[PDB]
């Protein structure tokens, strides 16, 4: 939360899902409701389905009882270079987030990240690889 | 005649005197180009901490 919070700090992507206690504690069903007529529209919904299933009958199902669904773009979202320091000695272990400005859903480039990111990989106390393990970061930590 | 003993007698005593100012006037050149670079690196990698907010959360 605090990762998003200064890395898209000043707009809507540094907001956290839940909310601060302020709204929650205020929100009437005013809000809600108005809230979800102008965001819960069938162009920006889809209904998937998977399993035992005729596609066919899926399709007549929706048309049967999400035909009343009626018919907001995001603004891009600056990255800042920032950090986010919320001290604490009280607690027993530290917890750090670091990133850099990704290139987000649509792009190539996520394929050849991601296969970065598998090389690097991931670590916890409890794998049974330790020194052998393929990450040389991993078998360092 | 005594002016030109004079400038002579500078001469004799301080023969780098014309070296020395060509030195200084790049000196000063120099330091005009070098101080105020040094000092926006300084200002740069300090402004990490002179923007800096500190906010204090007791439970």
């Amino acid at each position: 939360n605090y990762l998003h919070a200064t890395a898209f700090q000043g707009t809507p992507l540094a907001q956290s899902v839940e909310g601060p206690s302020e709204n929650v504690r205020k929100l009437s069903r005013a809000d809600l409701t108005e809230y979800l007529s102008r965001h819960y529209k069938a162009p920006r919904m889809v209904l998937a389905a998977a399993g035992g299933l005729e596609h066919r009958q899926l399709l007549d199902l929706a048309q049967k009882h999400f035909s009343g669904l009626s018919g907001p773009t995001l603004s891009p979202c600056r990255f800042t270079g920032s950090q986010i320091c919320h001290r604490e000695d009280g607690l027993p272990l530290a917890h750090v987030a670091i990133a850099v400005e990704g290139p987000g859903w649509a792009h190539p480039d996520n394929v050849a990240l991601q296969v970065a990111n598998a090389i690097i990989g991931h670590y916890d106390c409890t794998y049974g690889g330790g020194a052998h393990l393929s990450s040389p970061l991993a078998s360092i930590a | 005649v005594a002016k030109d003993v004079c400038t002579f007698l500078r001469w004799a005593a301080e023969p780098e005197h014309d070296h020395r100012k060509r030195m200084g006037l790049k000196m000063l050149l120099m330091m005009g180009l070098l101080l105020p670079l040094v000092y926006a690196m300084k200002r740069h990698k300090w402004s990490v901490l002179k923007s800096r907010k500190l906010a204090y959360r007791p439970p």
